[PDB]
């Protein structure tokens, strides 16, 4: 009775995307129901304090499609349970793959993690955000994603991360103040080794205990939503974690594995429901706004059609049940049409990480400003590849770790020059077509690499240069969210003005939607330039709306203060030109009055 | 007044100071600040008062500052500090004062005093000015508070006018301007007697929201205040009169540095009883924001 | 089915304000129904003569919300009964919190107090009074309260008090001749220690046995009402008595207690709905079953704090909200010794919802001023005059309670300075000013003679002093003041509009002149606080023409020297005290003159 016929036959068929509704521990006030998928298991038993851990007190009965299910009177929420599965001669104790919450019995996860019976009752208040949230339509809207690892963000006391509920107000305040639209959280699903950052996952249906209850995660997502903030969750369907007690050789054979050793067998229908139910599980039960699949490349190549067809059906299923969700992919092999609809033969994502832009932008800016003349093309040629896909410009945790160095460390020269370069890099990324992702700590230009066992170097927010960079990004986001010329990342919305100044390493382009136009002039050299002429389409009065070199950001204060007037003689093939003074290592944004 | 206790010399001098002033210059104004709860500072000498026209409401200042200095998560537990301010607002003719003495000696700027990051700090400062203009009594703001300058007032230097270039502070200055324009034009705010104030609701302590009315004759102004960064939707507020109501001011308007969240006007009172009132308004409360609403004529 | 399902649903809500209808012991001719609230009980049983005090004879059945009920055939009125509650390993015998009458089995309250099954059937004859009671409308009518402890008032013989009935005609006789408007009774609810004065309460629903049966008390109130006198009952929701069989640890754990420095662990847990039912139902119980006109809550500050206690503040607000809903013309008075605002203000304006507040600020200032010698009063003039800055902050009752005449504080008489004449003069002056000052009047028994000794509850008041002149004069003065109060509406309106200053700056001569007004009527009060007669003392007045002397404290009939204007005072149109016309008067020693324009 626990299972309908439509459940079993949906399971068989690879289509049970509600499987979480039936699989795992489902609490009832008298007792908890248990359901496990173990097709090659001869026996399955649920164990717990609720029956003195007796392998024979409660042994789930076998139903079809390799599913087992049984009801245990006296198993209550918070009771730790375990699966004792027998395969021929050998028995093994295993986690619940569908466990909704897990906890380390010894207080140390590397040693433990046990499945915990849990009720997921929660009363939401985010209705307004969810009938307004915009998924695919977000292509024509500002998307500023702040990348966050919760444990490393801030600590209530040294070595202690903020609770889910505890971090709710500080994170929203910060995100709001700096004007980011969403947060992207490194995977919160349960993982034994904190040092993995969450990418080696044991419990795909359980939020990591370290920050609190499953309901705690709902409060945070609920809280951020009411403050008008979006939450993107990192998702790791490419591989499961190397845990003996978990998904490895589960029923006794290869099951989640392929019939190295920990990539999911997409050929199996059971694996397909497990993952694709997990995609909807987060979008549904935790109101997640976006999923982000990393290392799609490893899923793509061995071509793995089983995996490519899974990735297409993954995206299709998501948008069918959640039309205003977002799916983002990181792909490194330049596979065509990641952000393209499946009906055009695409993977079906809404977005793709433009890591092509990231390398070019990073490589160009570690060069000393002197040498930048000789790599002008590396900078200017980013726009030949900027429209192949819906792109998010990305600065990530991977970029700031393993000797890659902090973005401030990457920037060349003296600390004022490094701060100016960082501001110019941020200014170009907002100007450059595509959505913006910035990882925690880059916003104030932190000094070391990301260290996950510590809290960000917030004390650096007393130094003038870093406080200024944080001020530059806030204003960058402020113009971004306001002026729709930056909302449209198509080839339309960008217009070159001048790319030929290699010697002085200067770039001028135009960002436009309909009537609105934005002029970006960028000087990648510490030498200032005055009497610099920049072609413009429109004449008349021109205002300077942002300047890297303003003192509030920590710059020397060289600018074009007085409203810039346009001189009507042709320049850069344009009717009018603006005589301009270019501040050292700075980007100027100009709006016609 | 005291030597530590009463100095009658000083009290009689104070009284005849005030009497001669108003006798020779009937249209002058005399104001006193007194750090005790001495009665009748603003009262006429012939009624045994000291004879001042106005008294600084330092009770209000301390109370208000004490409350908003605290974090929104905690404002729940200090709701009574906010609401009980009006039990003392009609004891004297009062000028709600935030002064140079408040922004000195390690007390911190008004901006510095407010909690959260800069967006929320600016939001709170807009709220403080929002409530002070709503609270009964005349208004005093010390120089530089109108844009929310960071540093304590230093007499050896000039104010941080450069912050008027940054948006958060230029927004606050605009908010004060709009507040003063509302004050100058609406007579509902001119009468600081108990007749000039009516409570709409004060017991939403959990969500830290207060609604009150500033009314002179027929004219009435509705003040709805959300002291939390979460906006509130479908929040109902009782009204005395039913009909179209307009939103005259929104602290959360983008012009002041805000979310841009708001009712958007054309609010029609719903002929449903709420807060013991015949009609009610269904409003959306922006983050850390003040709404001022007028019926439509 | 003893309990309605609505009753259990209302009990869990904390909305059962008639809960006395079902909880406690309710007699039936065959047997008594028993109902007690004990949520943390494994079992509850009724013990009594009706079952050889056997705990297994009659075990109540547990209903919803920790409400236990059972029927006992043969349990009869006047029988003593007891509850046995079992908390796991331990069981204990407890008294009924909802007991309607208690009596000491030994004969001594301090040893044993026992719940007794009672019928409250009583036929009232007070129909006329309650169709006309005021209260909220009494804000503009004279309220003159005679505060009384029944046991201490009068004795039939030394150490033997009057029954509830026996007291009726003497107290009603005395209160009417005095002109007092109400009697405020020190707490009548059952209390073990007589020396507590009743503030350590065990039987909130039971009138004390010392003065008779519950009906005896209803008759007393019924009687007084027919005589046109109101009854205020002191009530103690702040704390309960420390009696082991009492409310303490009722079900074997914390129940009425919190799960205050004054009475720690004896403070009611206003958080629990069950506590809220018990307290508010009891408030209504007295207004309902005993027709009480008003209830006075003491030490309200002890509830407000521990910093504010919001449990209690919502409780007080709901108490006042509930009372006026079920009894629109009741009166609730509060004594709060902090400067907590809006005690007398309606809950809808963030007030506590009381109708009246004791002006304890006034009492302190006033007593401190008159404790001082007239020679020295010069230097403390502001203590006298400044009472009017705080005199309209609330709807106030001027108070001279028992708390001021105990513990070495001295009788009001003892407090006044000088020889006997000046002591009598000072007290006649004090009351005159108190009757003139804005606010209703409360005087504790024995103050009307200005008795020498502190209030000693173990004895009867010194009525023998009523034979001697000085004390008989003060009794006459209070009666006559009470006549002036009721006759003239100028004193009924304690609003700022009612009072106007005539002069307050005569510090040297220690004199005060003020006006008390309603519309047409004016009453002029001139006070000489020094034993020196003042002659040619001019006092400004609004109206010209003939003025009358309505009262003079110094009349020889009151024990005074007799210097007086004796009426026939004509206003002179010369500006005095910033006023168009002036009166040229004689100010008697340590006396009050009360004058009105002739009509």
């Amino acid at each position: 009775s626990w299972l309908t016929e439509e459940d079993i036959r949906r399971w068989e068929s690879g289509t049970f995307y509600d499987s979480y509704r039936k699989l795992g521990a489902h609490p009832d006030e008298e007792g908890t129901w248990f359901c496990v998928w173990a097709p090659h298991a001869d026996a399955v038993s649920v164990l717990g304090a609720f029956n003195n851990w007796d392998p024979e007190a409660h042994q789930l009965e076998r139903y079809g499609a390799g599913l087992w299910a049984g009801y245990v009177p006296g198993a209550l929420p918070g009771h730790a349970y375990k699966y004792r599965i027998r395969h021929g001669f050998y028995q093994a104790d295993k986690t619940d793959p569908y466990a909704f919450a897990m906890e380390p019995p010894t207080g140390s996860p590397i040693e433990g993690l046990a499945s915990i019976i849990t009720r997921l009752d929660y009363t939401w208040h985010d209705d307004a955000w969810m009938q307004r949230r915009k998924g695919p339509a977000s292509l024509y809207e500002p998307v500023s994603i702040y990348e966050v690892h919760l444990g490393s963000w801030r600590h209530k006391q040294p070595g202690v991360s903020f609770s889910y509920r505890e971090i709710a107000e500080p994170l929203a305040d910060y995100v709001q103040d700096l004007g980011f639209t969403h947060v992207e959280l490194l995977p919160i699903m349960e993982h034994p080794y904190y040092g993995s950052w969450g990418y080696q996952v044991v419990g795909y249906y359980a939020p990591t205990f370290r920050y609190g209850t499953p309901q705690d995660l709902m409060y945070l997502i609920d809280y951020l939503h009411q403050r008008g903030i979006g939450v993107i969750l990192d998702w790791v369907p490419s591989h499961f974690a190397a845990d003996p007690q978990g998904l490895v050789y589960f029923d006794g054979t290869t099951l989640f594995e392929y019939d190295g050793t920990y990539v999911f067998d997409y050929n199996k229908p059971g694996v397909r429901n497990f993952l694709i139910s997990n995609a909807l599980f987060w979008l549904d039960y935790y109101h997640v706004d976006g999923l982000r699949v990393d290392a799609v490349a490893s899923m793509l190549y061995r071509e793995n059609l089983e995996a490519i067809d899974f990735i297409k059906k993954f995206n299709e299923t998501v948008y069918l049940h959640f039309p205003e969700a977002i799916t983002i992919a990181e792909e490194s092999t330049a596979w065509p049409g990641v952000s393209a609809p499946t009906y055009n033969n695409g993977l079906g994502f809404l977005y793709k990480w433009n890591m092509g832009w990231m390398h070019d932008t990073l490589d160009y800016m570690r060069r000393d400003p002197v040498h930048r003349k000789y790599h002008h093309d590396t900078l200017t040629f980013s726009l030949w590849y900027a429209f192949s896909e819906h792109y998010i410009l990305p600065l990530s945790h991977d970029e700031v770790v393993h000797g890659k160095g902090s973005l401030w460390t990457k920037m060349p020269g003296d600390d004022w020059q490094k701060a100016a370069n960082l501001r110019l890099l941020y200014g170009h990324m907002w100007g450059h077509p595509g959505k913006k992702l910035l990882f925690m700590g880059g916003e104030f230009g932190q000094h070391h690499e990301w260290n996950h066992d510590t809290q960000l170097e917030w004390h650096l927010l007393d130094q003038p240069y870093h406080r200024g960079i944080q001020a530059w990004v806030r204003d960058l986001n402020h113009l971004y969210r306001t002026h729709p010329a930056l909302w449209h990342d198509g080839p339309e919305g960008f217009e070159w003005i001048d790319f030929n100044d290699r010697d002085q390493s200067v770039i001028c382009y135009l960002r436009k939607h309909t009537d609105r136009l934005l002029l970006f002039v960028l000087n990648f050299t510490p030498v200032p330039r005055e009497h610099y002429r920049v072609g413009v389409p429109i004449g008349g009065p021109w205002r300077e709306v942002l300047n890297s070199d303003a003192v509030a950001y920590g710059g020397s204060g060289m600018g074009n203060f007085g409203r810039v007037e346009a001189v009507p003689e042709s320049w850069h093939g344009r009717p009018f030109h603006l005589e301009l003074t270019l501040p050292p290592l700075a980007i100027l944004i100009l709006e016609p009055e | 007044l005291y030597r530590d206790r009463e100095n009658l010399e000083a009290i009689d001098f104070i009284k005849k100071f005030n009497e001669t002033v108003y006798l020779h210059f009937p249209e002058a104004i005399t104001i006193a600040e007194e750090s005790t709860a001495w009665p009748g500072v603003s009262a006429p000498t012939y009624n045994n008062g000291l004879g001042f026209l106005y008294k600084w409401n330092m009770g209000w200042m301390h109370d208000t500052l004490d409350y908003m200095r605290r974090d929104p998560v905690h404002r729940k537990y200090h709701h009574d500090t906010l609401t009980f301010s009006l039990w003392y607002a009609f004891s004297e003719h009062y000028i709600l004062p935030l002064s140079h003495d408040e922004v000195v000696h390690g007390k911190g700027s008004l901006w510095t005093k407010m909690p959260g990051d800069d967006w929320q700090k600016a939001a709170n400062l807009r709220l403080l000015y929002g409530h002070m203009w709503g609270h009964p009594g005349k208004k005093l703001l010390f120089m530089g508070g109108e844009f929310g300058q960071h540093h304590e007032w230093n007499h050896d230097t000039q104010l941080e006018w450069h912050l008027l270039d940054q948006p958060y502070h230029r927004g606050i200055q605009a908010w004060v301007r709009d507040l003063n324009h509302l004050y100058r034009t609406h007579p509902a705010l001119w009468h600081d007697g108990p007749e000039g104030f009516e409570w709409i609701d004060f017991n939403d302590r959990d969500q830290s929201v207060i609604c009150y009315l500033r009314k002179h004759t027929d004219r009435l102004l509705l003040f709805v205040l959300n002291f939390t960064p979460v906006p509130r939707e479908h929040y109902r507020v009782g009204v005395p009169i039913g009909g179209p109501w307009r939103e005259v001011l929104n602290s959360d308007a983008v012009a002041y540095g805000g979310s841009g969240m708001g009712n958007f006007g054309r609010v029609e009172a719903v002929p449903e009883s709420w807060h013991g009132r015949p009609f009610h308004l269904e409003l959306t409360l922006p983050p850390l924001a003040i709404l001022i609403l007028e019926p439509e004529s």
